[PDB]
């Protein structure tokens, strides 16, 4: 019933900040879990070796300040709230050629009563494609895509791949092209200003194969 | 300062509607929440359902079709209503009141309570009888005197003694059902000098049928 | 909704003690959960809330403590005022109460009063009679009372009603009815009431008669 | 030899493997440059790696000789 969904949107907000970790003592890291689900390959530019990919940033985590009991609120299980209005771990995909950062939409997310959110927005990415040099009669290339958190660090919110592979499942298929091989790997990378607090990235990469 | 009070009718009779007040003070309902509870016999407690800070209202699903609860911020009163009775529906009734964190509710205060009970039979008036002793043995500090009340239905009963001078000495024992009606006795020790010399008087009070009396004894 | 169980379900401990009381859930409970207080004929107290947050005017000898499935309230130092029943409940999926930890105090013996009260002229001319027994506290519940007429025993139409523990001193108390026609009253003459509780070898005996 | 490495977490002192007797250190902007300073990649390595333009290596064969740039050698 919309009446107390609406008491609930307000009743969760009243006293909730979007600036501050969701978590009860600042040394908890929170757990992001990450995953990045490929849609389409939209262009291929070969003088350049850029092909545009529609992606979506599938991201899961739990916020504790956001539970509720669903007796209080007609038997409501789960709400759709803009993701303006939470705090978010800012993941973000890098390594791109036209735009440093890739602009995500900002789609609802998906809340449910234990405080777990699914948020996976849409967004456009240009990858870099290495020309693999092994074997190409029939040509080949390596396009990577990184993911991480813009300003949190390790010690703050860990992004956890959900699986080995992206996401495939809504993938369209191309006429000329096929993926050949897609994985995921997470790294601890450092940066001069920080010797003792390491970042963390998801680097999904996708080999490209042209069909005969 | 913080208090409830809980109030209506001991007997309704089955296949009707049960009307409670909760009577509030200390506080304004627009910025506290207040819920409702009761306690079914042989049972533990289950929550009825709540009226918001904000004005609306949140009911326990199954109980859903048949509850209403409102409120009157001047009167300072919450109000229920609950149609289609039956005998499952017999307890204690609460109202409470409620605390929060973020969206999390709890039952921080309560009120005393109400004693409901659903069957057909008459508001019966009691019987208060006096009860004194025969022999006087010694002139000591220690002397019982009692009332016998009888015959009345629903439960329950509460038993003054001369006006509430009493105080640590009574005892009030738990009625018992004979034939569908309830009957219960009351104490209290005295002086022995005292009961010669002042008169000695009980006064009983029946919530059901709005009943009271009082009686002297007849030594 | 998450079920809970409480145990002990009934508990005996003398002043002084340190009792702990426990409340199991079926699920994770993740600390929402209270504790309250009951005493009879009075509004219920909240004592503890979030597992551990001990209520504003709540004594200092009340604690906390637990996560995920098992909670449990102690009491550190036993008072006699503490004599209630000890409710848990939860508040984050549903409310759900738990069964009930009723507290009762160990105590020293102590030995009945008991007084006799033969039926009055009010009742007499109801065409009913009914003479009643008080035993007044004692220590422990272990108590029989027998009626006695012209000597024989009358257990027909005999109705006990024992009390809880006293909030003050500790002590039990009964009160026995026996409920006679104006006809079967007169038709006897002596009669009696004879209490057997352990603070003597013999029962304890009132009586009067016609005189 | 022994060599600082960004193979672990928080970066470690390892045994350098047979064959590869040098210890390295690679920097290199990326994205986050000039918020956070250059990437940084520390390991073990045969012969000194391949510098690219943008990329800045160097090499070394004592004991500790490439630690993060905020941390003392040896
Ligand atoms: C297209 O382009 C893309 C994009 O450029 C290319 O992508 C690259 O693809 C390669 C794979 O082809 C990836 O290499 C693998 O990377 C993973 C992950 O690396 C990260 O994590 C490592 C370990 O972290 C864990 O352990 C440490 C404890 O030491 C712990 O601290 C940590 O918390 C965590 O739990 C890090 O060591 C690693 O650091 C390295 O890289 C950094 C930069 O990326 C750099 O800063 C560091 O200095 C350092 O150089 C990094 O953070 C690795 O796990 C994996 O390593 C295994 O495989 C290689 C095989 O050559 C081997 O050298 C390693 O010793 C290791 O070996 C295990 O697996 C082998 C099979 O894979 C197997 O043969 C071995 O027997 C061994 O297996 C044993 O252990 C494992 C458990 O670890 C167990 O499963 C087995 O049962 C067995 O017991 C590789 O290095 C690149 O990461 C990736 N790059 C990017 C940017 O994505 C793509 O390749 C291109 N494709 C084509 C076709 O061209």
């Amino acid at each position: 019933k919309s009446e107390h969904e609406t008491r609930l949107e307000a009743k969760l907000f009243e006293d909730y900040s979007s600036v501050v970790r969701p978590v009860e003592d600042h040394r908890e890291i929170v757990q992001v879990t990450v995953g990045l689900q490929l849609i389409q390959l939209i262009n291929v530019d070969e003088v350049n070796q850029i092909v545009t990919t529609n992606v979506r940033l599938k991201q899961q985590w739990v916020d504790y300040n956001l539970k509720w009991n669903p007796d209080d609120y007609g038997g409501v299980k789960k709400i759709h709230i803009p993701s303006e209005k939470i705090w978010r771990p800012d993941v973000v995909l890098y390594n791109n050629a036209d735009g440093d950062f890739a602009i995500v939409k900002f789609t609802k997310v998906l809340l449910d009563y234990t405080g777990h959110i699914t948020w996976t927005p849409p967004a456009i990415f240009k990858s870099y494609c290495e020309i693999i040099v092994t074997h190409f009669p029939f040509d080949e290339q390596n396009c990577s895509m990184k993911l991480g958190t813009r300003t949190y660090d390790g010690s703050a919110v860990a992004i956890n791949p959900e699986s080995d592979q992206p996401d495939l499942s809504n993938f369209m298929e191309s006429g000329e092209w096929v993926i050949k091989e897609a994985r995921g790997w997470k790294h601890w990378v450092f940066y001069s200003c920080c010797p003792t607090t390491p970042y963390l990235d998801i680097t999904y990469h996708f080999v490209m194969q042209r069909l005969p | 300062e913080v208090q409830l009070q809980e109030s209506g009718p001991g007997l309704v009779q089955p296949s009707e509607t049960l009307s409670l007040t909760c009577t509030v003070s200390g506080f304004s309902l627009t910025s506290y929440s207040v819920s409702w509870l009761r306690q079914p016999s042989g049972k533990g407690p289950e929550w009825m359902g709540r009226m918001w800070d904000d004005g609306g209202t949140v009911y326990n699903s199954g109980l859903k079709s048949r509850l209403s609860i409102s409120r009157d911020t001047s009167k300072n009163q919450v109000f229920l209503k609950m149609n289609s009775l039956q005998t499952d529906d017999t307890g204690t009734y609460y109202c409470t009141r409620d605390e929060r964190i973020r969206a999390i509710n709890w039952f921080a205060y309560w009120g005393q309570g109400t004693l409901v009970t659903v069957s057909s039979a008459e508001t019966t008036a009691p019987s208060v009888y006096p009860l004194a002793p025969g022999t006087a043995l010694k002139s000591n500090s220690m002397v019982t005197l009692g009332c016998l009340v009888k015959g009345y239905f629903p439960e329950p009963v509460t038993v003054t003694w001369n006006s509430g001078a009493l105080s640590s000495g009574v005892h009030t024992f738990p009625a018992v059902l004979q034939s569908g009606l309830y009957t219960l006795t009351s104490s209290v020790t005295v002086p022995s000098s005292t009961w010669p010399s002042q008169t000695v008087t009980c006064n009983v009070a029946h919530p059901g049928q709005q009943h009271q009396r009082w009686t002297r004894k007849l030594c | 909704d998450i079920v809970i169980t409480q145990s002990p379900s009934l508990l005996s401990a003398s002043v002084g003690d340190r009792v702990t009381l426990t409340c199991k859930g079926s699920q994770n409970i993740d600390n929402y959960l209270a504790w309250y207080q009951q005493k009879l004929g009075e509004a219920p107290k909240l004592l503890i809330y979030k597992t551990n947050s001990l209520q504003t005017g709540i004594p200092s000898r009340f604690s906390g403590s637990g996560s995920g499935t098992d909670y449990t309230l102690t009491i550190s130092s036993l008072h006699s005022e503490d004599l209630a029943t000890y409710y848990c409940y939860q508040y984050i999926n549903g409310y759900t109460f738990g069964t009930g930890t009723k507290l009762e105090l160990k105590r020293a013996d102590a030995a009945p009063t008991v007084s006799i009260f033969p039926p009055s002229t009010e009742q007499l001319a109801t065409g009913g009679a009914s003479v009643v027994c008080l035993m007044n506290n004692f220590y422990p519940r272990d108590i029989s009372v027998k009626w006695k007429i012209d000597g024989t025993e009358r257990r027909d139409g005999v109705l006990d009603s024992v009390t809880d523990q006293d909030s003050k001193d500790s002590t039990y108390s009964m009160s026995s009815t026996l409920s006679l026609t104006k006809a079967d009253y007169e038709s006897h003459n002596l009669y009696t009431c004879e209490v057997v509780h352990k603070t003597s070898s013999s029962p304890v005996v009132k009586s009067f008669n016609r005189n | 030899i022994v060599c600082h490495t960004t193979a672990t977490s928080p970066i470690s002192a390892v045994t350098c493997p047979p064959g590869e007797n040098l210890c390295y250190r690679k920097m290199w902007c990326d994205v986050f440059c000039s918020s956070r300073g250059k990437v940084v990649e520390l390991g073990c390595a045969a012969t000194c790696p391949s510098k690219k333009p943008y990329e800045e290596v160097t090499c070394c064969s004592t004991d500790k000789c490439n630690p993060h740039p905020k941390q003392r050698p040896g």
